[PDB]
């Protein structure tokens, strides 16, 4: 009913830009300004400029020089630009209607989450994981797939068609090279495996990657 | 730049406390329009920031009345009065009264529960990985509490700092506890250089330290 909408690119390449269109319905933008907020695990919440109803501006003075805030009355939408992105730019950009007065129109954007690299569309390898031949028992068993060098986000990990769902930590994914790793561990009954089969089914959309694998124990 | 500073980092609660999140700011904070722009957000994993109290003290729509803010100068703090699941999640505070507009480092609410150590697993590499030129060694530390923890590589009794990723969960919906990955990953070449392989936890738990390993030689 109040919607701030995001789209545009989750993917920019290392020196490039960044567009994203902010498209407001529920309150009118010749009345409210727009924020444009990022958040990054280095620098946290980041609050990187505004339009305001009349169509000034104000920029945070670190981005100023590469950053750009407009908008359309007439479609109701705000647009953002940044140039020279960097690694470091990697971030969840949101658009947001904040520091209120006497509205209550305050909502944010769903956010974009904006990857800034050069990698090319990878699909992974999966290794499974499963104890060394020495020794290694007690209840229960831990196993594990590992999910290595894809690009870009996401997989998907589930165990036997989701049938483990419990007893799971899927990690999340960080960076080796320019590529993305993670793993998924799962523990399951002793007694169970390796009597009962255990298969890890990772999924990379982006790759039409879809792979099974069996945790044989090893000898 | 107006500095916020947020304390506590973590604030871990029983599902009935009360609790109270202090935002401390290196200047004023009243706007050239008289106003105290300084807002309190409550963000859950994968969602946008929401709004819970603006102009300092003042309730957004549909927040709850266990939810106040007060404060003035440099000073402001949020209270919430009996804690429910929904609440938990990670508090910010912002001032938008002076460009540039900037957010405190965040205070996460977290739920308490009894201390449990991580359950130390480590993998050694698959024939797979090997053959193609790779060799990542896999520790997990799972189900563990409180949240800080200490993970070391050693090889052939020498402590390994290169190559070394982690990976953190967040607090499990089930059982309340953390789990992390630890991850050492090498060439075949410099894996096949080495015999013995340690990971090792240190946790607020035991005084010594858990010690998972295994010998190349019965591989
Ligand atoms: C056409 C209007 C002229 O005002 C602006 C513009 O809209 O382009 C903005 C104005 O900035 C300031 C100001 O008075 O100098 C300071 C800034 O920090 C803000 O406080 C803005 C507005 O007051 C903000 O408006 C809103 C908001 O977006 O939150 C919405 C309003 O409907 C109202 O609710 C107010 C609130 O009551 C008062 O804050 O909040 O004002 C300045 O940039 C001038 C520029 O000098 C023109 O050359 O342009
Ligand atoms: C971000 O990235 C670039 C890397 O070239 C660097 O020059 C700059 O110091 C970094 N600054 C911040 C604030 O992240
Ligand atoms: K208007």
């Amino acid at each position: 009913e109040v919607q701030l909408k995001e789209s545009g690119p989750g993917l920019v390449q290392p020196s490039q830009s960044l567009s994203i269109t902010c498209t407001v319905s529920g309150f009118s933008l010749t009345t409210y300004g727009v924020h444009w907020v990022r958040q990054s695990p280095g620098k946290g919440l980041e609050w990187l400029g505004v339009i305001w109803s009349g169509g000034s501006t104000d920029y945070n003075a670190a981005f100023i020089s590469r950053l750009s805030i407009s908008k359309d009355n007439s479609k109701s939408h705000v647009f953002f630009k940044m140039n020279s992105l960097q690694a470091n730019d990697t971030a969840i950009y949101y658009c947001a209607r904040m520091r209120i007065t006497t509205d209550w129109f305050a909502y944010w954007g769903q956010g974009t989450l904006v990857t800034v690299s050069a990698a090319k569309t990878t699909p992974p390898s999966v290794y499974p994981l499963a104890p060394g031949s020495a020794a290694q028992t007690n209840s229960m068993v831990t196993l594990g797939c590992l999910v290595k060098g894809y690009f870009p986000e996401p997989v998907t990990v589930t165990w036997n068609s989701g049938s483990l769902s419990s007893g799971v930590h899927t990690f999340p994914a960080v960076l080796q090279s320019d590529l993305y790793t993670l793993s998924s561990s799962v523990t399951v009954p002793s007694s169970t495996w390796p009597s009962e089969t255990v298969t890890c089914n990772v999924a990379h959309p982006a790759s039409s990657t879809k792979v099974d694998k069996k945790i044989v124990p090893r000898d | 730049d107006i500095l916020m500073n947020q304390t506590p980092l973590s604030l871990p609660v029983s599902l009935g406390d009360q609790a109270s999140i202090s935002c401390r700011s290196s200047q004023y904070i009243v706007h050239r329009n008289g106003n105290t722009y300084l807002e309190w957000y409550l963000q859950k994993p994968g969602q946008s920031p929401k709004l819970l109290i603006y102009k300092v003290s003042n309730r957004f729509s549909g927040v709850p009345d266990r939810f106040s803010g007060s404060g003035s100068g440099t000073d402001f703090t949020l209270k919430i009065s009996r804690v429910e699941a929904e609440d938990l999640g990670v508090y910010y505070c912002f001032q938008g009264s002076h460009v540039p507009y900037t957010f405190g480092g965040g205070t996460k609410l977290e739920l308490k529960r009894a201390d449990a150590a991580p359950t130390v697993s480590i993998f050694p590499p698959s024939s797979e990985q090997l053959t193609s030129g790779g060799a990542s060694v896999v520790c997990f530390l799972n189900n563990f509490y409180p949240k800080d923890i200490n993970v070391k590589w050693k090889i052939d009794g020498s402590e390994r700092q290169n190559g070394v990723l982690n990976s953190w969960t967040d607090q499990d919906s089930k059982d309340s506890t953390y789990s992390m990955s630890s991850t050492l990953t090498l060439t075949k070449d410099e894996y096949e250089r080495h015999n013995s392989y340690t990971c090792e936890a240190t946790h607020k738990t035991s005084t010594s330290p858990i010690v998972k390993s295994f010998n190349r030689n019965e591989c």
